[PDB]
RNA sequence: AGGGGAUCGAAGAUGAUCAGAUACCGUCGUAGUCUUAACCAUAAACUAUGCCGACUAGGGAUCGGGUGGUGUUUUUUUAAUGACCCACUCGGCACCUUACGAGAAAUCAAAGUCUUUGGGUUCUGGGGGGAGUAUGGUCGCAAGGCUGAAACUUAAAGGAAUUG
């Protein structure tokens, strides 16, 4: 996206879906970003520490985003065992 | 047929949600306060507003009805909305599920007080 | 798929499909049958001289309504009578 | 003045959002044209066509006017708005509004070498509504906007310098031609290229962090 | 007309033309 | 599939991945080939030889037990027939239909089946002529086929 | 990471057994298939409450992530969960739409019932299907208390729970209200339960 | 255009079923395309059962019921109130009520 | 759900799916060691036995072919192999 | 019948990425499509793929990382010259910056950027971008 | 060409209706409807969707077959045994919902995997008429079928939906 002499020229870098690696469109009104909080001792979380996922409108239209959030939970440690890789 | 039109439905919505503390269930006195809470041009229309107003206030006193929200029900709802206990339900008072919930503890490195009882096959 | 021979040795079928379906245009058919040379009063020409035979009052097709003062002219280069139009306002005082 | 009604309007009027690039980053849904007005002060408008469509009634034909409006700065933003209103002034003044609400960015990229500022599109892109399939083709520099007299005005306000258009279908339908090129403008970001392959930290939305003052009650 | 009875007048015309042609030939 | 039919069936047999002999087998490659020979002296089709192997004995396949197939063994031992069993039964099927036709002339469906069987024979005979299993310039003469297939 | 205080103790498992949350619908859709243990001879499919609770942890961890509780939306349409939604609103901000959804509440800014959500939670996508499609225009995450036969289009966090026993939908709102309250604050440690029964959440006749 | 997905009939994988005749005008129609009504009714009329049981020599009667399978063409079924011209979204319904 | 492990599938799904559409294609059939009271020899009989079997020593019936796997006799013991 | 197993390979690959699937099953696993996918693997359009070796030519399972937006074939394998390579790249590929058209060549199966660099030509197998 | 020939029934006879009615309606009624031996080779012969192949989305029935159940039912109440139920599976006629997709739309799970345009292959079409006409060839006992124009004429014909 940059030109010959560095100095990156763009409008904005587009976001990508966490489930299918598809670029979030500007008009993608069905595409949503989910923030989930980070927890600490004695069942209390802290504000400002959030794990950010982006889900495309295509994946939500297919009805498959629930297990997509399950898979994005398993690959970093949001949920321990909710999505089976083998099925 | 003596059904009531949209103008006397809508204005009887408006002055009930705005003047319910100033409102009284008796028809002969809510008719006279309709003059001082609104500028109704004609006396017969004012009778139509006040008759539906005392009809709806008769319906409000037998439990609240949706579509009407005056000032008093807002703070009554806020009195319901400030319901907090000192402590709530799920606690460490005693996972009572199958071996998958043991894999919740075992696979990614946790230490949870399991009481594993499998489901019937 | 898509209804045509795609394979690498199928240039014969592509030739014969194109050369047989090219007989459904108007310009290719007029070029190959030579209809301008055979069935046309102009024998491959843009102009042809002729002689006035009669003046014919032709009523136009509706919604127009006009007598257009047409002229019937025998053409010289083959001998076919044609019906001809005279431009602008009349000119039947200018041709006899 | 103008009072906001949406939380995006509250953030724009308060100055928390400095540019529309954050809006297009998080795909924030615009509901007020004063958001685009006060955050793009240099936005120019153009009326492409006024098509009078009519409805057969018992009285005869009652006729409304359909206005297609192209807006956009040449810095890479363009919008299309179609409104059917009873009068030509109202159709223009409301077609401008929907064109403000439908402002989308365009991906200006490079044909060959990545020289200086971008001139053309970074990829070829398909847009199709109806039969009208407009194919935008990247062009070298100095090629010009090789387009229809309506699509060229759409691409001039989109800010691209040289581009080729291959428009098929019944492209005499002007509103379908402009909408198909509008779709082909929008899918330029949606096409994925290997220079964007790096994973990003996925920045938080301004609506999530500015919750302490927006829509204050 | 249908495409049936345009065809029927065609076929009766063709039958009449065939009989006339065989009469001349 | 289904060369002369509208069916889409996939009913077939998928032998296991093990190309070596199973552990439950007890006979050897020099002990089942005599059973191949004596069953062929009993005048049976190799399609029926493999059935009798798989059923009466534990002999699963000739390839998985021995180093050669059933018809490969018969050609090596000298009990190869004049024509292959695929062409034999197709001609036998055709003769059965042809015997049916002179007693049922108006059996037009069975008449149509004859062209289906005749086309299956002649494609298969064209294949055997290309790989020189049948002799060249061999014709299904359509009259004296019963000399070949009894 | 997860602290050790998130045990599914048998006291709340007894609550799930009393609420009949584990047994559900007669058929399972393909996006709810991993949430089913096995089948039963009488034909009633079962839902494992451990994965139900872990999805409820995730849903609570998204609700408590937003700093404002007033732009979180709870949706009910049928009478089977009106009181549970309102009692969920009775402890957090959590603005409710109980009854008619009146479409044009997430778009159509001139509506009096127009709202400005950052997250929606529905009782079920089958009965609240208009809220799901309207949230697909504003980029709103959807937390859905899905059944097995419930379609799961445009939803993101599916908690599999029963919607036939009366106490099941009330308890799945009650545990979710419990967990968002713990994760926000103003609650003491997890060594003792609520003073009264969860009967305050369930719908009663009349 | 195609008014119905199954064009007016119940015929997939046949090509030809049988012809049947209408019970009103005797029109040769296919059997699946025919509008079929199992006209099940008692022989006697309900305002005459009282007098028939009054005149009955039997203490208990079977009170019988005659049957017919009325096959209708589409012209006759619409004219004789058997079927109605429904809405475009209502054509897809197949329940008898 | 667009993510499956198509290299180690569950054996319940392997028993569910077709014998050809299995990831490693193979038979669902087996062989049986069948013992008759009228003979002392042991005979390996296919599950889909496909042909009536006589014993090597005596004339007896121990299977009856059908469309699928053959029906073993009532007064005959069998063991899987 | 299966007249081109490479075409039936890349069609199911295209159907997987249009669905957005992380994995797909491909039949019946020729070495042409193994070397085709090795060209895709060394450029990063797909993940590490597993070849299940049966005795019936087997099948493979391909991991897709979503970077591949269209993987088409050119059927049949047209005979291409050196000057015709840059004629075909302007038509098959969306931009001159990226995208590969894959040749079969006596030096091996490789993309057009490597074939232009080593100055040899062949028959077009397909294209990726 | 022969046998057969009950009903229905082209033609025809009439009797009504109607301004007319040699059409609808009524009663007859020939060929025909049936068969066998030959012809014809046409149908809105239509799923108006070539055939083969792969993949993509879910569901529930149903046909035929096959697998499994400490499932039910049948003289003996798990002992001599088919049907039914449930879970599947292959092949078929299909159907319902949603369309990511496609299309001009109706609609389509194929009409999808088509401007991000290439799985293989056959046939057909190039505005409407003239016209499936004339001529020629071939097949047929014939009726006719297959192939098949042009002159000339016209700025529309047509498809799907919307309102009146």
């Amino acid at each position: 996206m940059e030109n010959d002499k560095g100095q990156l020229v763009e409008l904005y870098v587009p976001r990508k879906c966490s489930a299918t690696n598809r670029i979030i469109k500007a008009d993608d009104h069905a595409s949503v970003q989910i923030n989930v909080a980070k927890v600490d001792e004695e069942g209390r979380a802290i504000p400002g520490e959030y794990v950010t996922y982006a889900l495309s409108g295509y994946v939500r239209s297919r009805g498959e985003s629930d297990d997509s959030l399950n898979r994005l939970a398993q690959n970093d440690g949001l949920l321990k065992n909710v999505w089976s890789y083998s099925r | 047929g003596r059904v009531r039109t949209k103008t006397v439905k809508r204005a009887s919505k408006a002055l009930i949600e705005r003047y319910y503390p100033k409102l009284t269930l008796d028809f002969q006195t809510n008719k006279r306060l309709c003059d001082e809470i609104a500028t109704i041009q004609s006396k017969r229309l004012r009778n139509k507003i006040a008759g539906y107003t005392t009809h709806l206030m008769k319906r409000i006193q037998k439990g609240p009805v949706r579509g009407i929200s005056f000032k008093l029900q807002e703070e009554e709802r806020e009195r319901k909305d400030q319901y907090v206990p000192e402590v709530s339900a799920l606690d460490l008072s005693r996972l009572n599920v199958d071996n998958q919930t043991s894999d919740l503890v075992k696979s990614l490195g946790l230490k949870l007080p399991l009481s594993v009882i499998n489901v019937s096959a | 798929g898509k209804g045509k021979p795609r394979g690498l040795n199928s240039a014969r079928k592509l030739r014969v499909h194109r050369r047989n379906n090219r007989w459904a245009e108007n310009n290719y058919k007029k070029r190959l049958l030579g209809t301008a040379f055979k069935s046309s009063p102009f024998g491959g020409s843009s102009h042809a001289k002729g002689i006035v035979l009669e003046k014919l009052g032709i009523e136009s097709k509706q919604p127009n309504s006009a007598i257009r003062k047409c002229v019937r002219v025998q053409l010289i280069k083959n001998g076919k009578k044609v019906t001809a139009f005279v431009p602008n306002d009349g000119c039947l005082n200018f041709v006899d | 003045g103008w009072v906001p009604v949406t939380k995006l309007g509250r953030l724009v009027k308060a100055g928390k959002i400095t540019t529309i690039e954050e809006i297009f980053l998080h795909s924030l849904p615009v509901k007020e044209f004063q958001i685009i007005d006060t955050l793009l002060p240099g936005l120019q408008d153009e009326v492409m066509n006024i098509k009078p469509v009519q409805k057969q009634t018992r009285a005869g034909q009652r006729t409304r006017f359909k206005a297609v409006v192209v807006v956009g700065d040449s810095n890479g933003h363009v919008g299309l708005g179609i409104k059917t209103a009873k009068e030509v002034a109202g159709a223009i003044r409301a077609g401008i509004i929907i064109a403000k609400l439908s402002v989308i960015p365009i991906r200006r990229g490079y044909w060959g070498t990545n020289l200086g500022q971008p001139h053309s599109l970074a990829t070829k892109t398909t847009g199709k509504c109806g039969s009208v399939t407009v194919r935008l083709i990247p062009a070298p520099r100095g090629s010009g906007i090789v387009a229809s007299p309506a699509v060229k005005k759409l691409l001039q306000l989109a800010g691209v310098e040289d581009v080729y258009t291959q428009s098929n279908g019944k492209t005499r339908t002007l509103e379908n031609t402009l909408k198909a090129a509008f779709v082909a403008i929008g899918n330029t970001y949606g096409f994925l290229t290997p220079n964007l392959w790096a994973e990003q930290p996925l920045p938080v939305s301004p609506l999530d962090i500015y919750s302490d003052e927006a829509s204050a009650q | 007309m249908r495409a049936k009875w345009r065809k029927k007048r065609t076929r009766r015309l063709k039958r009449k033309r065939r009989k006339v042609r065989a009469r001349s030939k | 599939g289904r060369m002369h039919s509208a069916g889409k069936g996939i009913s077939s047999s998928a032998i296991p991945y093990s190309r070596n002999a199973p552990a439950w087998f007890k006979l050897s490659s020099e002990s089942v080939i005599e059973q191949i020979v004596k069953y062929a002296r009993k005048g049976l089709t190799p399609s029926q030889i493999g059935v009798l192997l798989r059923d009466a004995h534990g002999v699963t396949q000739a390839r998985v037990i021995t180093g050669n197939k059933i018809m490969r063994i018969l050609k090596s031992n000298g009990l190869a027939p004049e024509i292959p069993e695929d062409l034999y039964y197709l001609i036998k099927k055709a003769v059965s239909v042809r015997k049916h036709l002179e007693r049922n002339r108006k059996d037009k469906d069975a008449k149509f089946r004859l062209i289906l069987i005749e086309s299956r024979i002649h494609r298969l005979a064209r294949y055997y002529r290309t790989v020189a299993v049948l002799p060249p310039n061999w014709k299904y003469e359509s009259a004296t086929a019963s000399a070949l297939v009894n | 990471s997860l602290p050790a205080t998130f045990d599914l103790t048998p006291e709340d498992a007894q609550l799930l057994l009393a609420a009949n949350t584990h047994l559900g619908a007669r058929n399972v859709q393909v996006h709810q298939e991993p949430y089913v243990f096995n089948a039963r001879p009488d034909g009633v499919h079962v839902i494992n409450v451990g994965k139900t609770w872990e999805k409820l942890v995730l849903a609570a961890r998204i609700i408590a992530a937003i700093p404002n509780p007033e732009d979180v939306v709870a949706i009910s349409s049928r009478t089977f969960g009106q009181r549970a939604v309102l009692k969920f609103a009775a402890h957090t901000g959590a603005t409710p739409i109980a009854g008619r959804f009146t479409p044009g509440s997430f778009t159509n800014y001139i509506t009096r019932s127009f709202k400005e959500p950052r997250l929606v939670i529905v009782t079920d996508p089958r009965s609240d299907a208009q809220a799901i499609k309207e949230a697909s225009y504003v980029n709103i995450p959807v937390i859905a208390l899905t059944d097995l036969d419930s379609p799961s289009e445009f939803v993101d966090v599916a908690i599999p729970c029963n919607n036939r026993g009366k106490h099941s939908i009330g308890l799945i709102w009650y545990l979710l209200a419990r967990e968002v309250l713990r994760l926000r604050g103003a609650l003491v440690d997890r060594t003792q339960p609520w003073s009264i029964m969860p009967d305050l959440y369930f719908y009663r006749d009349p | 255009p195609k008014k119905r997905a199954s064009n007016g009939r119940n015929k997939k994988g046949r090509g030809h079923v049988k012809p049947v005749r209408c019970v009103n005008c005797s029109k040769s129609i296919p059997k699946d395309k025919a509008i079929k009504r199992m006209a099940i009714r008692n022989i006697v009329e309900a305002a005459a059962v009282r007098d028939l049981s009054e005149a009955s020599v039997y203490p208990e009667y079977a009170l019988p019921k005659t049957y017919n399978k009325l096959h209708y063409c589409v012209s006759c079924a619409i004219h004789a109130r058997i079927v109605r011209v429904r809405s475009r979204e209502d054509r897809k319904n197949r329940a008898p009520p | 759900v667009l993510v499956q492990d198509l290299l180690h599938p569950t054996a319940a799904s392997e028993a569910r799916k077709h014998k050809l559409k299995t990831l490693v294609q193979g038979p669902r059939s087996y062989f049986l060691d069948v013992k008759c009271p009228g003979c002392l020899n042991i005979t390996t009989v296919f599950s889909h036995a496909q042909t009536a079997v006589t014993c090597e020593s005596c004339s007896t019936i121990l299977c009856t072919p059908t469309g699928g796997k053959a029906k073993l006799s009532e007064g005959t013991s069998f063991r899987r192999k | 019948t299966r007249s081109s197993v490479l075409a039936d390979a890349l069609n199911a690959i295209n159907n997987a990425e249009k669905t957005g699937k992380r994995q797909v099953l491909i039949r019946p696993s020729s070495k042409v499509i193994i070397k085709f996918l090795q060209v895709m693997q060394k450029h990063g359009y797909i993940g590490e793929f597993e070849y299940i070796d049966d005795h019936r030519s087997g099948k493979i399972v391909v991991q897709l990382n979503g970077r591949l937006n269209k993987c088409g074939v050119i059927s049949p394998r047209f005979n291409v010259k050196i000057g015709d390579i840059e004629k075909w790249t302007a038509n098959l590929l969306p931009a001159r910056q990226f995208g590969y058209v894959i040749l079969t060549t006596s030096a091996g199966i490789m993309d057009h950027e490597e074939a232009r660099r080593k100055h040899v030509s062949g028959k077009i197998l397909g294209f990726v971008y």
